[PDB]
């Protein structure tokens, strides 16, 4: 649970030679083509 | 101000002489009147709560006092009327 | 309104003042958000509150169409409800 | 710190959809992370 | 000993005749739509005095004699403890 | 629940006041005990108190308390909230479909939208206006 | 009117329940839990309002929807003026509410002596029975009441 | 579910039949309480009546808010919307 | 003990997650419950924050929820710790 | 087998492209985990039409039963998979194979109220007088839910 909704925690990293911003904009871009009421946050070092 | 309160009184030696038990008489009264919080649910994935009172219609009249019993040891349902008597009286709804 | 008040009674005084806002102040109330069974806290039946937003500064030129002016004429219009204390006040500098 | 170029992301259920429908969503993204090895690597579930 | 009786039963009576029961309301919420009757019902309140202590309803005998507390016990207003006494000067005082 | 003005004080709001003591910077305490089945007892620090222990010595005293209190009000939960008396905003929830009755926006604001904005950094208290649903068991007593 | 009336009586106000009864307000308008002036007059202790709205041919035997007369409610909180007032103007000393409790039951219970003796006096059973099959004298040797019980008998 | 809650067995009777809580009661997803009912401009409404924390900041609350509840408008079920019908912040924020 | 997941998280992780309230300068939360029979609620506060006040305010919500968990819970006690990743050193015991 | 667990994951999964590719290296179709559940199994819990297709193609036991007696007809009647029902009863699938309980797939169907997947079953001659180890039929399953439509077709 991530602030006290039902969550699963995705680890992953920017590929060889891509700035970790990059690798973050296209997850928020598959993550806006995923089925209704399914959100998304950053946390951690993702957050900071 | 002090508004109108429905006093009504458990006879103990009656409760006691029909074998009803004043804890079962207590909660009979306290849920149908009151409602009761008995414990938790999942509703839709959240935790809520349960609980138990009487449907409107047999909590809005003083007559329906009677219409509620309490099982006694020996297994015989007694109605409120049998063990209890009631008069109207004054109190505070808010006591500062 | 008086303890011993019912929900109904509570929400028939509510229509009253949203109906004021809504109709004898439409250049000067925006929206009303009305509670039955709350005050300053929760008290369910009989007590009621309507929080009033009101429309721009510059769509309310003059000083009777200010806060002060419309609290007191809308006291003074819900002066007449019976069995009912019912008053507009705008919020002090420092509330404490 | 974790990894740098590292990213921490949160699938959250916000209308009650439920565990088994939350894990289909998840699965739909990772399916979609892994057809850009060119953006991200080792995108995976930290849960069980 | 006399009368068949223990602390156990003392302790038992003592919570079921010295309680202060939520016993609901006549007329409450949610009420069948039209109700004017809304009143607080009053059960059992605590006992105030030794004399109500005294005639706490322990048991009635089979040939209908009944054993109330201060046939088996003595009732007063005691300290919680009788641990801490003191004197100012030799006369008996309290102090803080 | 269920409890008049004189139960509520005389098994929850006597036992509480009777706790509060070592209380630093304490002006004066004010209470009421309602037929609603509610009592508020409101404790008033000097200008210039830190909230964070004013709460957290009202909180320690309560805690002692706790054990006294009917199992009922426990279950209920006993709140220690440090704000002020007047509300900051109301956050208006409607239907413009007129899809969903007033206890249907309740329930959706009370188990999606509330949790939330009460653990806002700011927020001291959040009241909703409505209920969220629960399992209502409706008793007959002719049936019973 | 008979609204205004009622709570004339139970705030205490001589003046303004004159006033009502001069304007013809129902001397026997009753509240929702069945409460005419009288009985509130009786509960609160207004002995001045007892007797005026009496006067002005106030129902002595009102009963409320539990079966209380404002005579029940007099003997209860020790209000000896108001009960001798209500007794004169012929009030049902043995009247039972819906549980059989009668105005002596009431005066007994709370150990209002000098009361006890006035019902006594206008013809109260002593033998009266509640639901419950207790008598005034069962009521004052369960209280302990060793001054109460003898005037019993 | 209520169905769920519906066919709990009370007791199985001496011929073999059931008593489900079904029965004896009305089983409904209904509120903890039926105390408080909001209307905004006079239609069915809830909402969440927000007070400042001791010492807290009104305009960085109000914006943190405002921030927490963007998040939430786009899972919102068909229709349900945000009305702002009480703000003390945007005075503060005009007047300075 | 002997708990699963789901069990952890309907019964402990939603209770304590639902009186995480009136907490000041406070990120985000996450838990975990998993069929060890085991629920781990981390609260991260923002950079700045006093640790000891972070903690108390948690620790003092918890008692706010404390009755409402399994009596198998209260039995084990809920730990309300300052989370740290950094050992000064591990010291080995061992039989030979 | 090592391919046969990588076939239980894939089946689960809903990887229809691996399976596609494990079919064609021969991995074992009556691969069984711990419970005794094979990929049929699997797919039949999880709703993979096209993989339950592909296995049973594939010379997949379609009347396999895990260790408390279970058939892939059983889950997917009871998690309400309608096309698997019917690919299943067409591949010849027990419509009357009772689990260690005496529970069938029409009971199953029934308790969650699948009101087409117990028309199918019925079709396909679903014993509707089939009691389990208390004596219960699909009918009592229907009265004591409160499913009037299902209480209906049952009759």
């Amino acid at each position: 649970r991530y602030n006290g909704l039902p969550s699963m925690e995705i680890l992953g990293q920017a590929a060889p030679g891509k700035s970790t911003g990059e690798a973050m904009e296209l997850m928020e871009q598959l993550a806006s083509k995923l089925p209704t009421g399914v959100g998304y946050d950053w946390t951690g070092m993702s957050y900071q | 101000e002090d508004t109108p309160q429905f006093k009504i009184d458990i006879d103990q030696e009656k409760a006691q002489a029909l074998g009803v038990s004043i804890n079962d008489i207590n909660t009979t009264l306290g849920a149908a009147w009151g409602g009761s919080y008995v414990n938790d649910f999942i509703d839709r994935g959240r935790v809520k709560k349960v609980y138990v009172m009487s449907e409107a219609k047999y909590r809005m009249l003083p007559d329906d006092i009677g219409d509620w019993y309490v099982r006694a040891a020996d297994g015989q349902m007694v109605p409120f009327s049998a063990f209890s008597s009631s008069r109207w009286e004054y109190g505070s709804p808010r006591l500062e | 309104l008086p303890a011993g008040a019912t929900q109904e009674r509570t929400q028939k005084v509510l229509n009253e003042v949203t109906h004021y806002y809504l109709t004898k102040e439409k250049n000067n109330v925006e929206s009303v958000f009305a509670v039955n069974g709350f005050g300053f806290a929760p008290r369910p039946q009989n007590t009621g509150i309507a929080f009033v937003s009101l429309k721009d500064w510059a769509d309310r030129p003059g000083e009777e169409n200010k806060v002060e002016a419309i609290t007191m004429r809308a006291t003074r219009a819900f002066s007449q409800i019976k069995d009912a204390m019912v008053f507009a006040f705008n919020l002090p500098a420092i509330v404490e | 710190l974790g990894t740098a170029t590292g990213f921490d992301f949160e699938l959250i259920d916000q209308a009650g959809l439920g565990h088994e429908k939350l894990t289909q969503a998840r699965n739909q993204l990772l399916a979609e992370a892994a057809k850009h090895p060119d953006m991200l690597t080792s995108v995976r579930p930290n849960g069980l | 000993n006399k009368f068949q009786l223990t602390p156990v039963d003392v302790i038992t009576a003592i919570k079921a005749q010295n309680a202060q029961v939520a016993a609901g309301q006549l007329g409450g919420t949610p009420p069948v739509k039209g109700q004017q009757l809304n009143a607080s019902i009053i059960a059992q309140t605590r006992l105030t005095s030794t004399e109500e202590f005294g005639k706490i309803l322990l048991k009635v005998n089979q040939d209908g004699s009944r054993v109330l507390l201060r046939d088996v016990a003595k009732i007063e207003l005691g300290g919680e403890n009788y641990d801490i006494i003191a004197e100012f000067n030799g006369q008996p005082a309290s102090g803080l | 629940p269920g409890a008049d003005a004189k139960t509520v004080q005389d098994t929850v709001t006597q036992v509480i006041e009777q706790n509060m003591n070592g209380i630093d910077n304490l002006m004066y305490m004010s209470s009421n005990s309602d037929s609603t089945g509610t009592v508020q007892i409101t404790l008033t620090f000097e200008s210039g108190t830190d909230a964070d222990i004013a709460q957290v010595q009202v909180q320690n005293k309560l805690q002692l308390a706790m054990p006294l209190l009917p199992q009922e009000v426990q279950q209920q939960g006993v709140s220690v909230e440090k704000s002020s008396s007047s509300f900051l905003m109301v956050v208006g929830v409607i239907n413009t479909d007129g899809t969903m009755t007033q206890e249907d926006i309740s329930d959706y604001v009370a188990a999606n939208m509330k949790d939330a904005i009460s653990r806002t950094s700011g927020v001291g208290d959040v009241q909703l206006f409505g209920s969220q649903y629960a399992m209502r068991i409706w008793m007959n007593p002719n049936e019973l | 009117l008979g609204k205004k009336l009622l709570e004339a009586a139970r705030a205490g106000r001589d003046d303004e329940v004159r006033i009502l009864m001069a304007n013809g307000a129902d001397v026997n308008a009753a509240d929702v839990v069945g409460w005419t002036p009288l009985h509130l007059a009786a509960y609160w202790g207004h002995l001045e309002i007892v007797e005026v709205l009496l006067k002005n041919g106030a129902d002595v035997n009102a009963y409320d929807t539990l079966g209380s007369t404002p005579l029940h409610l007099a003997a209860h909180f020790g209000h000896l003026e108001i009960v001798e007032v209500l007794l004169k103007n012929g009030a049902d000393v043995n009247a039972k509410d819906d549980n059989g409790i009668t105005p002596l039951h009431l005066a007994a219970n709370r150990g209002h002596l000098e009361i006890v003796e006035v019902l006594l006096k206008y013809g109260a059973d002593v033998n009266a029975q509640d639901k419950f099959g207790k008598t005034a004298f069962d009521i004052s040797i369960n209280n302990g009441n060793e001054d109460l019980a003898e005037i019993l008998q | 579910s209520t169905e769920e809650f519906g066919k709990i067995l009370l007791k199985v009777n001496q011929d073999g039949s059931r008593v489900l809580l079904r029965d004896v009661a009305k089983i409904e997803l209904g509120g903890e309480n039926y105390d408080i009912i909001a209307e905004f401009n006079g239609q069915p409404a809830s909402g969440l009546g927000i007070k400042l924390a001791t010492g807290a900041n009104a305009l960085d609350t109000a914006a943190a808010i405002r921030a927490e509840l963007a998040k939430m408008e786009p899972f919102f079920p068909s229709g349900l919307k945000i009305v702002y019908p009480y703000d003390t912040t945007p005075f503060v924020k005009i007047s300075i």
